[PDB]
């Protein structure tokens, strides 16, 4: 599951 | 995790 918030994005 | 900001890339 991947989260994306303004500019950045992460992966977990 | 990691995250990905623009060109850049960072992880914790």
């Amino acid at each position: 599951e991947c989260r994306e918030y303004g500019p950045v994005k992460v992966v977990a | 995790a990691v995250c990905e900001c623009g060109p850049t890339r960072e992880c914790k």
